[PDB]
């Protein structure tokens, strides 16, 4: 009485059907065509891939599909023991009903399921530690001899789940072992959606769900999370629902007069995704509301065509298919607006993962352990069907200073190996760069990496400062007209940061006293363009 | 911190404690055997 | 009999609002209508914060407010041992009541809780590569097994606490393992009201307490105070009041004259709150009268100049909105009086953080030391809602000498990423 509706998992179909068909298709055939052919049987699976995606779900339906015995579960190295020659016997003892049974009913027994969790934990690689450590190179011999020997077993079947599929040995995943192995990634918008649909049917059968949460919208709503994000998710809304009822003031009391128009309401939802769930292969919009923290103005022409150029990227990434990897280098002079341009061209692409590699976070950090944040970053973009980076302030990331000159070459190389290596094939990435002196990034034949290069200029006309004065709207009325007298017979050479700091810093003075400290201000800074 | 060792152990047959002479109970069976008879 | 008012917890209502909202809000709904959604219950709590703030006393009150059994303790890393897999033995010694209850009742079984102590010295990063590790690999992947494995448990909570919440595993901390994580962190004025209203209940029950004494002037008098300095303010001044009552110290008895007018004045507390008690957010008194052994001088002219402009740079770094950071450099000959000046702009700024990173206290330390305590200052800086850090020698923190030249390249790095990194949101 097995229907797949019944298993409850979303998101999977094609990795069952793989399943189905390499490990339970030639026990679901008439006994004479499988004896004809003259085959064994599949003798193991393993499952990999990122925390949260739906592993152990998978083995736990799969040990409840099969007209067999109790499966046996070992919960990580619950084997271990102490005393000498006891870990080989807790691993022997596991296949003595298989072989018992095996060795009197001949070609007619049933399986006899096994589940491994966190196989990695007692069957790392063998002589890795001068012998391992004393009992990890025994319990994995004897896994191995046991699994398959001398004496053949035909009626057992190994499930192994693992974070880490780098750290298992290599002799336990030939064709005559753990065979079929497997990933389990990431959901697409149509898998979201059955995931949603599998977690809130028990609520719309019995009317508690009200009509206006329309999932198609939290389906789209929701980028790269994974199952047990969206379970936490409507977990959170229907703990806020129950809330409202509750009181804890001073004694806890359940009303029983209005527990019976109980309905989740979409407010509580869109609260839930605010406040509570934060996604782990996602953004959010706190990183924006940190680095651009003034907003944008357009205080003249160059503003709108540094972000047409940084659309055409983006729309070049998208598109095309014979280039699945560009870069760029944002490029000017010191305090002009170089990181608000480049987070404001990467947070209106919509791609789905979003990330920024700064030197905020490193402080006091060697060298290897720049490297190793900056790979383990740039593996993390590897995993998306769309990737958008973005390097900051290069110089500090190679600490760089005139003098003798300084620098590491560590980072350097592995900045420059990493400009060029493209991804999975199938799958699209874009890098942003950010520096403030391209000769000095010249002089290291960095400028080859990168394919385009984009220049942000100062403010150098005073209609543009006025313009700027006038958006920003500090000095009104009479003062405005006392500083177009004053500045447009002159040239001036200012940054927008530095402008915000100078009318800051101005504003300090008596009401009757700061159009003149502002104008001493502005002179004394000095251009030399 | 080096850690993470084993050990062997080792018996003792501790129950000396003799039990054939409290078992030689047969002379009193004969002798209620003859009194039957 | 539980409520909210014999709890002892004051300047913690959102916290823990949250908390319950979040934790308890389904346990004591009815049970169909519970049962018509298929909800699971959540599975553990995190707290963190610096140390004094609360944590502890938060968790021992969760523990002894519900009707469950009474809860495990761990205290510490009181489960490692030096023999294979015994670590993993107590591990799994912890949960085994709770599945043998969940095996034998069903549904009906009752609430079983666990509290981890100082859990960062346990849980830690897996690792990687075939590299370090040690018994931590083991540990944590049987913890992460049992949490949540092939069987379900429905009836247990896990409680953590820990001081570095940038250490712990991210596997351990997904939605369905310890997904409610709180901050607990330095009150407000309110906070410091609730808190002082609550240690001094008992005194004014007995009229043990005088007339004169004003709580809301000591909630304005102590700033950046946590609640454990705001408990020893008050055992210092009814220490101070005893002894008061004393005259035979070098014998040992009482008078048993007046112990009936024993009374706690304002003296007392003024003096205990000038003597005993030091913060650790605040500013204290010593640095100002080692750093200026002459006080300042009007010579001239130009001393009157510098410090209107401190002054100005001090009003504007407290009203303005656009720039929540500044600095600035006073540079002149040598001998001259800088830090001298320094000092007394900062002193005059009546900031509730004051601090000084002097290089006279870093003698013999290598780069990385140095790194280390420039940003440990700066990271206590950042949980103030104001604040005025001082960095003086410049040059004798870089380790600079003409011959060469030579210095310090990671300091140097160092202070330039820190000079221009703004602090959270509203600070
Ligand atoms: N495709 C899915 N459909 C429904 N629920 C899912 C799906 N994938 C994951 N879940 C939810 O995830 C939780 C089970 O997670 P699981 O035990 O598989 O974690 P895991 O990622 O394999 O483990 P770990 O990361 O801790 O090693 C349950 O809430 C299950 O509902
Ligand atoms: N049109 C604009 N372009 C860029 N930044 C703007 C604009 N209008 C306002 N701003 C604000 O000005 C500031 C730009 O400074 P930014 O963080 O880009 O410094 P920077 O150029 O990287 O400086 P540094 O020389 O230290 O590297 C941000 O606060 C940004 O919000
Ligand atoms: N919010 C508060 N309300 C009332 N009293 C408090 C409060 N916070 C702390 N205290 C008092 O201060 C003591 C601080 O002890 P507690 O165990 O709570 O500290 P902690 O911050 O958790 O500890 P540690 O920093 O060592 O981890 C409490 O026992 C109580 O006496
Ligand atoms: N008007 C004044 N300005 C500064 N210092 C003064 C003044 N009047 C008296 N003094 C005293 O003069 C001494 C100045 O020494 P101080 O340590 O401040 O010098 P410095 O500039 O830091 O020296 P160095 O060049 O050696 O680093 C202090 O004792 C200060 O109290």
């Amino acid at each position: 009485d097995w229907n797949f509706e019944k298993m409850g998992i979303g998101g999977l179909d094609k990795e069952f059907s793989d399943i189905f068909r390499r490990a339970f298709a030639s026990r679901v055939f008439p006994p004479e065509i499988v004896e004809q052919m003259g085959c064994k049987h599949v003798k193991g699976i393993l499952l990999y891939g990122p925390p949260g995606c739906g592993k152990t779900l998978l083995a736990r339906q799969i040990g409840k599909m099969l007209n067999a015995r109790e499966p046996k579960v070992v919960n990580g190295p619950e084997i271990l023991n102490k005393y000498v020659g006891e870990s080989e016997a807790n691993i022997r003892k596991l296949f003595a009903d298989a072989e018992e049974e095996q060795r009197r009913l001949g070609a007619n027994s049933g399986l006899h399921i096994i589940i491994f969790d966190e196989i990695d934990a007692i069957c790392k690689q063998r002589g890795s530690m001068a012998g391992s450590t004393g009992v990890h190179d025994t319990v994995v011999n004897q896994l191995l001899s046991k699994i398959d020997g001398v004496e053949q077993l035909n009626n057992i079947l190994v499930i192994g789940m693992t974070n880490r599929p780098d750290l298992i040995d290599e002799a336990l995943l030939r064709p005559g072992r753990l065979e079929v192995k497997m990933e389990i990634g990431l959901p697409d918008e149509k898998g979201r959606l059955q995931i949603l649909h599998i977690h809130t049917a028990r609520m719309r059968g019995h009317q508690l769900l009200s009509a206006d949460v329309d999932i198609k919208e939290l389906a789209v709503e929701t980028k790269n999370f994974s199952g047990a994000e969206l379970e936490g998710l409507v977990r959170a809304a229907q703990s806020t629902a129950m809330n409202r009822h509750i009181k804890a003031s001073t004694k806890v009391e359940v009303d029983m007069e209005k527990a019976e128009s109980l309905q989740v309401t979409r407010g509580d939802f869109l609260a839930s995704l605010e406040n509570d769930i934060k996604p782990a292969f996602g953004t959010n919009q706190e990183d924006y509301a940190s680095y651009i923290m003034n907003g944008i103005i357009k205080w003249g022409d160059p503003v709108t065509r540094v972000l047409d150029d940084g659309e055409l990227l983006v729309q070049q990434t998208k598109n095309s298919d014979r280039t699945p990897l560009v870069s760029v280098l944002l490029e000017g002079p010191p305090h002009s607006g170089k990181t608000a341009l480049a987070a404001k061209i990467a947070e209106e692409s919509n791609f789905p993962f979003i990330k920024i590699c700064s030197p905020d976070k490193m402080i006091g950090f060697s060298e290897t352990a720049k490297c190793q944040a900056m790979k383990k970053i740039f593996d993390d973009a590897y995993k998306s069907q769309l990737s958008c980076v973005v390097v900051d302030d290069i110089e500090r990331l190679l600490d760089y200073v005139p003098i003798g000159p300084r620098f590491s070459n560590l980072v350097l190389q592995a900045l420059l190996v990493l400009l060029k290596k493209a991804p999975p094939q199938g799958r699209k990435l874009l890098i942003i760069g950010t520096t403030s002196r391209k000769d000095v990034l010249q002089e290291m034949e960095m400028l080859n990496a990168f394919s385009t290069t984009i220049h942000v200029p100062n403010i150098a006309t005073g209609e543009q400062l006025l313009e700027a004065l006038e958006l920003l709207g500090n000095f009104k009325d009479k003062e405005r007209t006392t500083i177009a007298q004053q500045v447009k017979g002159k040239k001036v050479w200012i940054g927008i940061k530095k402008l915000l700091m100078l009318i800051e810093m101005s504003l300090q003075m008596d009401p009757e006293y700061r159009v003149r400290k502002f104008l001493a201000l502005l002179r004394e800074e000095g251009a030399s363009p | 911190a080096s850690g993470i060792i084993m050990d062997s152990s080792i018996s003792k047959q501790a129950l000396s404690e003799i039990e054939t002479r409290h078992s030689e109970i047969i002379k009193l069976e004969n002798s209620i055997r003859e009194l039957h008879d």
